[PDB]
């Protein structure tokens, strides 16, 4: 029972600076270290540096020592990562895990957090036909069209419905993306309890939340 | 800084034995390296498996193991599973900071389900309609999608995505059919269809 869960996509433009955060739950976060890597386009793990929330110690490498400050909030189990003069450099995943000692580290993880150095989304639900609706399980759908640039956070019924959820691949046309969620949920279920799908379009600071009806 | 090297890639079978190994461009890799092997599966799920070169993380299928073979620092897997196909990225103390390696890439029949779905009227309304054909279940992640309308096929307005694994082990991917309000209902139906492993599975829907 351990997660350590990061904050969302993230457009920045150059010059400017991001404010990350990884919020554990299942450990000491005082008796625990905490480390930042990152992933650019697909140049393999950097060492960002690390952090020791019960003793402020937080660690660099010289390459991160300008840009990059590190802060916990041991009142809330976050830590903050912060990056300053933001670079096309920049752009990359920046995940975190934790660790122990050089015995016993980087065990649990994040999902990470992607940022890039605007067009929102057209969000249309998609109500089930012959080829959905299948006897005992019915799929409801959400067709998120033309936003850019990446990423969209779909989730349906405010991450409630977390079984049987599949976000598609999303798909190029003309500098636009449009992607599609789908959700699996007993034929009893719906249309009786609501479904609604969430999109987030963290590039254009729109959220859309759509309800999917018959 | 020290870079760390890996084999590309490891094509292997069930239940055999693979053996990866990290190799460091500074020498030797000792117990001061606190080898450490890190598990990657899509989507970027970073994964400890060994960390001071050869202790097993919580939860850990003791088929995996770390230790010291030599001047390298390698991973052995006793007894692969599907589900062990992955990216197996070693990273090796310097002292005050990981160096990684770029990953090893270790690799490992279902027929695809179908799932079409119409226009939605608020599109319609805007005189556009997107016809959603959204592919899943299906290995190995290989298809080719087609369209049809009036059991006539089209080339034009059609949009596939890239299979895409999943969590299941399984691959699933999404096509678009472009359409005005006007030809949407011009016509009697459309078919999405697919062809993987040698047969054919196809859904319509019919604007009536
Ligand atoms: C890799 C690690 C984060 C980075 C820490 C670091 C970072 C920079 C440095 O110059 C030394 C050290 C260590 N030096 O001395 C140890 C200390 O005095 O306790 C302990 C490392 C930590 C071990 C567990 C965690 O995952």
């Amino acid at each position: 029972e351990v997660q350590l869960q990061q904050s969302g996509a993230e457009l920045a433009r150059p010059g400017a600076s991001v404010k990350l955060s990884c919020r554990t739950s299942g450990y000491s976060f005082t008796t625990y270290w905490m480390q930042w890597v990152r992933q650019r386009p697909g140049q393999g793990l950097e060492w960002i540096a690390a952090i020791y929330p019960g003793d402020d110690d937080a660690r660099y490498t010289q390459k991160f020592k300008g840009k990059a400050t590190l802060t916990a909030d041991r009142s809330s189990s976050i830590v903050y990562l912060q990056l300053n003069s933001l670079t096309s450099e920049d752009s990359a995943v920046y995940s975190c895990s934790r660790g122990r000692s050089l015995y016993y580290t980087m065990d649990y993880w994040g999902q990470g957090t992607s940022v890039t150095v605007t067009t929102p989304p057209s969000v249309y639900p998609l109500a089930p036909g012959s080829a959905a609706q299948t006897n005992s399980m019915v799929t409801l759908g959400c067709l998120v069209k033309g936003y850019f640039p990446e990423p969209v956070t779909v989730s349906w019924n405010t991450g409630s419905l977390s079984s049987g959820v599949h976000t598609f691949p999303a798909v190029l046309q003309s500098d636009l993306y449009t992607l599609s969620s789908s959700v699996t949920v007993p034929s009893s279920t719906w249309p009786s309890e609501t479904v609604t799908c969430n999109v987030a379009h963290p590039a254009s600071s729109t959220k859309v939340d759509k309800k999917i009806v018959p | 800084q020290a870079v760390v090297t890996q084999e590309s890639a490891l094509t292997t079978s069930p239940g055999e034995t693979v053996t990866l190994t990290c190799r460091s461009s500074s020498g030797a890799i000792t117990t001061s390296h606190y080898a450490n092997w890190i598990q990657e599966k899509p989507d970027h799920l970073f994964t400890g498996l060994i960390s001071g070169t050869n202790n097993r993380a919580p939860g850990v299928p003791a088929r995996f193991s770390g230790s010291l073979i030599g001047d390298k620092a390698a991973l052995t897997i006793t007894g692969a599973q599907t589900e062990d196909e992955a990216i197996y990225i070693c990273a090796l103390w310097f002292s005050n900071q990981f160096i990684f390696g770029s990953g090893t890439k270790v690799t490992v029949k279902s027929s695809p389900s179908v799932t079409l779905f119409p226009p939605s009227s608020e599109e319609l309304e805007t005189n556009k309609a997107t016809l959603v054909c959204t592919i899943t279940d299906f290995y190995p992640g290989v298809v080719t999608v087609d369209w049809k309308v009036d059991g006539t096929p089209v080339t034009q307005g059609m949009e596939t995505t890239q299979p895409s694994k999943q969590s299941n082990n399984k691959y699933m991917a999404s096509s678009y059919l472009t359409l005005t309000a006007r030809a949407w209902e011009r016509h009697s139906s459309y078919s999405c269809q697919v062809t993987h492993e040698g047969h054919t599975v196809e859904k319509s829907l019919s604007a009536a």
